[PDB]
């Protein structure tokens, strides 16, 4: 499939739209040559809201704090357990990630405000959950619309109880997607948590302290990243929102380097720690052997000879392991074509792992990326591959019908559509209840999963022998 | 490390000594974790009656709820109509969540749009959103009907759906005749079930209200059946099956059976089956309208009685022996169709299963939860089986309902140790299963975390979960089951006795210790 | 001691201290038991490859067999005919046993008589027994037909069934025209499946061998269906349901489904439903005869082909996707009926469930057993699911069968690690699940003792049993399930995925240990 | 139900039969005959001599391997049918729930199985080293084909220093399970019981007893024993219920044999008396009244010490069984039971029912002899119904007229009467509940009769539109 074939496909698809939608969507579909706008109403965007980005993504994973889905019951219920941010803890005692704490707004709270209810709740949280190490209040749509002052309540109650209480104004009507949620969340960490130990000289820093910024530990992804950096002699003082603690966050200003995986969700805070604490940051990729190897090497290069050399040891150690996974899966997956649609990082970052298995990504796209994400993406995709920002359900269905990829990698709302069309589908958010996919150990699982689905005997059994 | 012939996923990869060490170091080094002995102390404390009293005094904090919000039900109601797009006017985050939540429970596509109201609509209203939204949806997804619902954003700013829809028709965004029924579905009033009721009532009003002048109650000779919020495909199919068996002309309003179970045959079908607009228009001409789940269909009842002039029968949800009997006899009455030999046999086969399984079921103690109708039917059935529904919890239940259920309980020796809880939640229930330990829970997937908590206290305190309800996300295809009718009663019985027997097999699987009672025959 | 409010049955009564003490004393004084350390040592020995090799060298000892004897199958065959009394000529012990065995599996009455041959008859034969027997049975239980089989006593002494029945007619004990088909059913030849085959063919012969002159292959435009030894009600049911929705005229020869499921309505019905004598007589006029379980219907085949002149289609048991497709298309061909839209969709739904559940089922390893047709169908379906049928045991399988299955395995990358065992028993299988541990067993209730053994070696060596087959004694109402067709495939698929997911939930229910992977959504 | 009424029922029911059968069945319906052949074709509930020997007497003996010698059916249908409970490591040192069989194929019928039995004895010895002995339970063909399982046992036994017991319990022998018991009693006597006749190593005490004929159904022997040892006695052996070979060999040293099941065990008891002077007595451990009566009778046989302790025990359980009657009796008062079981229980449970104020209006046995019926007429009420080797037809017809509130019989009867609307309890397997013996057994027995008879399901058999 060629250049003006992709261009004519785009026009073909856009023909169905009313003119306004047409003109807009046209700007959001491109063909590659090596964003951040509102969704058009009624077109079945796959996007979520600012609450998803703040509660679901950034704060939710923080293990030992209680997060309050503040507003009506919906938001917190549908997101409860929704995401696979893994963690070690005693849930309901010292850790709370999979629980749904909510202020469960009823009409009296809408009509007269929930700030009073929130103060009551904070006390209730305190009596019933004495081992919590902090609270966050994730505002749902009504909180801002209603004119509550969660900040006042947070300061007052925080003062009274000597707790870190973070107000987060991540109401779903703000921004255009879960992206602004990340930014609001980053700012809330900044304003209410990150400064707490500014005056603590007490932490015994070493020249090798790093923090994993933007790894939410999906299926243990952060754990299989950590092990590698640790083996290379670095100390990870903190994992940002993936099995994360509040103390780890408060300690993050002591480190020597911020290692950013998820640029999109956490570049904001990285920039800030740079300005304020002088801490430099760097982007890395831990999807597949190739990327993991160059990342380990770029990170090692930031330190002194001992680390450069532990790096080389680590790389040598895993060589036989990753080299075996390919010899076993490579022959089963080479030349297959993958279409991706994911959120703000993985649509670009998951290309190298595919290529290590001889696969090609013929189309990719993001829900909520900005243009700096697309600048990064174009480097990674082939000429004439399809790019789609905030794809509509319709557009996606149509692109798939033309391109006929062998495998699609996207979310839970896309899964069952393509499976019914007979295209092997892997969930590229929840790692389809499998994973981790990060690091060398994650590559083995990734390889095995792409293979089991794409080469599954079920895909031959769609059409009945009589039609 | 991985061994390429035995690749390990998260479990049990992280049990490998190197991972174990790394995690221990992470903790000790940076997490400032409470000491384990403190954690244990707090855990034991959270199992006490003292924790419980305090847990039960909560007024502002809800922890682990057993309900969701209005538009979720409105969407489910809407999918039940022929080639209809559910449309929720408000913020888009809601639609992503409604579609994902049902996607997880049914394993299928769940189609639904938003009109993406942002910051700006919060000030000036969402009129332009409705105008472009409707047009765009109609053009792109080609539904015969658009069923409009609302998110809390659009509720708080007080958008007049009716005006906006009329203005969209008036400005020519969508043609005048195009069906756009609507409902206001505020997340801060009642729950998901209310949204179903509101939506259905909106749709019934839309096709019927200004047409009543030619409707003769009875001339089509059918009974309307309104299922309510229903997440088991079987329940839909069992109803129609039974009515077809009786030769009873019916008109199930809101069928989402087809579209929640399309075949995997190389094509994705966005719409399938459903109640036709013609069925909804003709629905006043029916002999009567039966409400399968009357405790969340109050608004629909008022409308059907008040406007269609139907004497809606005083029927409980057709769950268990007695209530399936009442359902059948009422249908017989209304339609003049005799209850056929097949249903008589089927009922006696259920009764037969009862006789065979009674000794294992006798006196078993249950904690349970769900929506009000579902819960009362399960309560009823448990009593019929000689079991004890000891903790009955319905977060979204109301006072009158609670009264109805306490009455049901008072009418049986097996109700004596039972208490009904309304407005309470799964963290509340957690206390109750520690302090007044039942044998099993009957609930939805959220229950697993309770079972996990009980196990942590010790094996003797573990309360196993029996997954019946919504949502069920950690098992596959149970959404295909039936809980209504004699069929559903058969399934529930089988699932109860076998959960009991399997647990007993587990407890008696100790070589030379407990396997003296590990009987081949039970 | 007992608490009147909390009475303990055997489990856990005997765990009480005073019993624990009492049993300890009983042992140590009087039992002269081998010391526990030796017991443990022998137990570990029995799990080894060393033990396995000796175990597999057995020529004379059978331990825990996975078959029963001929007359059991004859009885089941016989119960499938209208108002027929099964009658086993020979000694009564057998009949008590046959009845009990089925009573336990079906939880239903099972009516069968004996002639009660004693020592006296061993010397002089069983003629008088047959004479008074038939007469007595006919008068007392008033069957329309008496279907005669044999026990090993009667076989060994060589009683001529034909002559004996003829002399009972001659001598006036039963009317000349009272239907008394027979079959010799030696327990020392083949197994229960063989007994069914012999009985069916006796009944087929009885009703057709003389009348053949007026028979026109095809004239009644039906297809005959012979089910074989079948102990799932859903299987008889699904075959009828599919053929009916396809509009195919058919004649289910020998159907027990009514008499094995008779409502508890205040009456005991000895007889219910079943294939009519008129259908057996009209059966040569069918277009053709389809054998649902061909590997134990050899004699029946020979007769249907040799005498009725039917070209019996070469179809496998309709288990799994491909074999259900092949079945429907062959039926379409013979009947001239198209496969209706409803069947086409049901198959689609089945494939849907496969696509949704494939990631959990992929590469899962199973040990399995049962009858030859059941086992191969289940092998077939496992392969289609992407699962590996590692240990395939069929005690009553033959060499040709083992070839057929090895060919099925050979055609799939999923069959690569699988071995079929014929003439082997469950104590052989117990070594195989130790030395080449699969994830699950699919088997009948005798499998529980293997699970108990694996558990005893350690939790990580436990192989859970998934109960599919016959007999299932330690769960209730599984006899009502389906294993044939798309329906049966859907059930098996759901039971497998869910057994996998229950097991993982057990393994990840450890607070702060394994729970990291105790996901809500799977 | 009056007596002229009962006799009228008896005659009416019999009128379906052909004359030969009618005249015989009349003889078997408070006199009565028992232990005769079953009439052909009439659906007897009886089993065979194999069931009596392997199923009942030998099978429970946990540390021996019991070979079901013949074709595959018998062993298979009897695998773990009976709830004879044992403590042990099954497959290593205990073997009760396993099915061992010589699985006869045609070659073994035509040429005999004696060489195959020799080969399998070797194989048993290889794969199950910790076994303490082997028994060989013959099925129908073994005698018919002229095999000599005795020579095989004697030869192989000598060759391996192992007790190998040949049992000629072929199903064609006798008329029921009954002869099986006797064949089995004689097989113990001839190949096991004398083994320690020259042994002076066992320290007997004046309080050694043995439980003879408690097969520990659901733990019944365990809940019996406890009471005897709480009374001061030492139970050296339990016969066939969690029973071990050494126990059986030690039984010659006891002071007294406590016979529970008279039918199955009287044979060996009488023999022990003749050969060893050990006296034997009958007792009943069903219900408080009987257990009380029994504990006392057995104690009065020894002295004072055992008699004080007997009275202690009685007081020690009086709170418990009285709580049970208080709870359960008002629920079961005046309810009428019809029974049908094997050779003991049809009389022995009568008192236990009466302790809950229930009336046994009918009882009968599969395979009892006249001595059992002598015993039975004392316990039964005036004008109640007795039936020996009842036919299916008869039992159904009796129940239709008598209309009992509860029926207590076996697995082949269970589902018939449940469909008729009559509460049914299995009084062989205790419906997978029990124990029913002793005071702890009484508690469960009481809970079980109530749960079933007063179950909500029995109200529901009739459809409301009918
Ligand atoms: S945070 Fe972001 S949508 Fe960077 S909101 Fe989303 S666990 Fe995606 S592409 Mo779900 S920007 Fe993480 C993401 Fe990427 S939830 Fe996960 S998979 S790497
Ligand atoms: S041995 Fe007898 S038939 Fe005495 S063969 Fe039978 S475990 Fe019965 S009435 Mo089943 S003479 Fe025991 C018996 Fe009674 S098996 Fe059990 S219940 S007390
Ligand atoms: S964007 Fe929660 S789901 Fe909504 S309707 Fe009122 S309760 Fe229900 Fe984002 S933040 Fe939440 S998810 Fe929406 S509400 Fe806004
Ligand atoms: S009375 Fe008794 S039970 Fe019968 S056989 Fe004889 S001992 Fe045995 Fe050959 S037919 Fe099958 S195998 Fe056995 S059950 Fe029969
Ligand atoms: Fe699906
Ligand atoms: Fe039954």
């Amino acid at each position: 499939m060629s250049r003006e074939e992709v261009e004519s496909l785009i026009q073909e698809v856009l023909e169905v739209y009313p003119e306004k939608a047409r003109k807009d969507r046209n700007k959001h579909l491109a063909v590659n040559d090596p964003s951040n706008k509102k969704s058009q109403p009624g077109l079945m965007t796959i996007r979520g809201c600012a609450y998803a980005g703040s509660k679901g993504v950034v704060w939710g994973p923080i293990k030992d704090m209680i997060h309050i889905s503040h507003g009506p019951v919906g938001c917190g219920q549908y997101s409860r357990a929704g995401r696979r941010n893994y963690y070690i803890g005693t849930t309901g005692v010292n850790a709370f990630v999979t629980m749904n704490f909510t202020s469960d707004f009823q009409e009296k709270d809408i009509v007269f405000g929930g700030d009073k209810k929130l103060a009551k709740l904070i006390d209730e949280v305190e009596t019933l959950f004495p081992l919590n190490k902090g609270i966050s209040v994730q505002s749902e749509c009504p909180i801002g619309l209603i004119g509550d002052d969660i900040e006042s309540v947070s300061k007052v109650k925080g003062a009274e109880l000597s707790k870190t209480i973070v107000p987060v104004r991540c109401e779903g009507f703000r921004g255009v997607s879960q992206s602004l949620g990340h930014h609001i969340a980053n700012d809330a960490v900044r304003d209410w948590v990150l400064g707490k130990r500014d005056e603590d000289t007490t932490f015994a820093s070493t020249p090798y302290d790093v923090a994993i910024i933007g790894d939410y530990n999906i299926g243990g992804d952060a754990w299989s990243s950590r092990i590698l950096l640790e083996e290379m002699g670095l100390r990870c003082v903190a994992q940002w929102s993936g099995d994360g603690s509040i103390s780890e966050i408060e300690l993050t200003p002591k480190v020597k380097l911020n290692l950013v995986h998820c640029y999109r969700s956490m570049n904001y805070i990285s920039r800030h720690m740079e300005e304020k604490y002088g801490i430099p940051w760097m982007e890395y990729n831990f999807f597949g052997p190739t990327k993991t190897i160059e990342s380990l090497r770029a990170i090692a290069a930031k330190f002194d000879e001992s680390i450069q050399k532990k790096c080389e040891e680590v790389i040598a150690k895993y060589k036989p392991e990753w080299e075996a996974v390919v010899a076993k899966y490579r022959p089963r997956l080479e030349g297959k074509r993958v279409m991706l649609y994911i959120g703000g990082l993985r649509p670009r970052h998951v290309i190298g792992a595919y290529e290590d298995l001889g696969m090609e990504v013929v189309g990719t796209g993001y829900e909520f990326a900005h243009n700096d994400d697309y600048d990064r993406t174009m480097k990674e995709m082939g000429d004439s591959t399809l790019l789609y920002d905030d794809v509509t359900g319709y557009e996606f269905e149509e692109f798939v019908k033309r391109i006929k990829p062998d495998l699609i990698g996207s979310g839970i709302k896309e899964k069952f559509i393509f499976q019914k069309m007979g295209i092997p589908f892997r969930e590229m958010h929840s790692w389809d209840y499998s994973g981790p996919y990060h690091g060398f150990d994650g590559f083995a699982i990734f390889a095995r999963d792409m293979d089991m689905t794409l080469n599954n005997p079920c895909w031959k059994k769609l059409q009945a022998p009589w039609e | 490390s991985q061994q390429v012939d035995k690749i390990k996923a998260s479990y049990p990869l992280f049990l490998d000594q190197d991972y174990k060490d790394m995690l221990a170091k992470k903790r000790d080094g940076f997490e400032e974790k409470y000491p384990q002995d403190k954690i244990d102390e707090v855990f034991q404390w959270t199992t006490t009656k003292e924790y419980q009293e305090l847990n039960f005094q909560r007024e502002a904090l809800t922890v682990n709820p057993a309900k969701a919000c209005q538009p979720l039900g409105a969407v489910l109601c809407a999918l039940g109509f022929e080639k209809t797009m559910p449309y929720v006017h408000g913020s888009q985050g809601c639609v992503a969540y409604f579609r994902s939540y049902f996607n997880r429970h049914f394993r299928e596509p769940v189609s639904c749009v938003s009109d993406s109201m942002t910051e700006d609509a919060a000030v000036f209203g969402g009129q332009q959103n409705m105008k472009d939204g409707l047009q765009n949806c109609k053009a792109t997804y080609k539904p015969d009907m658009i069923a409009v619902s609302t998110t809390c954003m659009a509720e708080v700013i007080g958008d007049d759906l009716n005006a906006f829809i009329n203005n969209s028709k008036k400005e020519g965004f969508i043609p005048d005749e195009f069906p756009v029924p609507f409902a206001h579905t505020p997340s801060f009033v009642g729950s998901h079930v209310t949204g179903w009721d509101n939506m259905f009532e909106g749709i019934a009003r839309y096709f019927t209200l200004k047409s009543m002048d030619d409707k003769v109650v009875g001339s089509n000779k059918k009974i309307n059946i309104v299922p309510g919020f229903e997440t088991y495909l079987g329940n839909f199919r069992v109803i129609k099956r039974m009515l077809s068996e009786m030769g009873v002309g019916y008109s199930l309003l809101s069928d989402p059976e087809e579209v929640l179970d399309t075949p995997a045959d190389g094509q994705f079908r966005m719409y399938a089956g459903g109640t036709t607009q013609e069925e909804m228009k003709d629905a006043p001409n029916a002999l009567n309208t039966v409400l399968l789940q009357p405790w969340h269909l109050e608004k629909t009842k008022k409308f059907v009685e008040g406007t269609w002039k139907h004497e809606v029968p005083k029927l409980n949800i057709p769950m268990g022996l007695d209530w399936t009997d009442e359902f059948l006899m009422k249908v017989s009455e209304i339609s003049g169709q005799p209850i056929p030999a097949s249903l008589t046999k089927e009922r006696g086969r259920l009764v037969d299963m009862m006789t065979d399984s009674h000794t294992w079921l006798h006196g078993k103690r249950f904690a349970l939860w769900g929506d009000p109708d579902f819960v009362m039917g399960l309560v009823k059935f448990l009593l019929e089986l000689g079991c004890e529904p000891v903790h009955i919890l319905c977060h979204n239940g109301n006072k009158r309902w609670k009264k109805a259920v306490d009455a049901i309980l008072a009418a049986s020796p097996y109700g004596k140790n039972a208490t009904v809880y309304i407005g309470k939640d799964l963290w509340h229930l957690r206390s109750l299963v520690f302090t007044d330990k039942p044998d099993f829970m009957i609930g939805n997937s959220y229950g697993k975390f309770i079972q996990r908590d009980t196990l942590h206290k010790g094996k003797e305190f573990e309360v196993p979960l029996i997954r019946i309800g919504f949502p069920i996300f950690d098992r596959h295809h149970l959404h295909r089951s039936t809980t209504l009718g004699y069929e559903g009663a058969m399934q529930i019985l089988t699932t109860l006795v076998n959960s009991i027997l399997e647990r007993l097999d587990e407890e008696t699987r100790g070589m030379q210790a407990t396997d003296y009672n590990h009987d081949l025959v039970r």
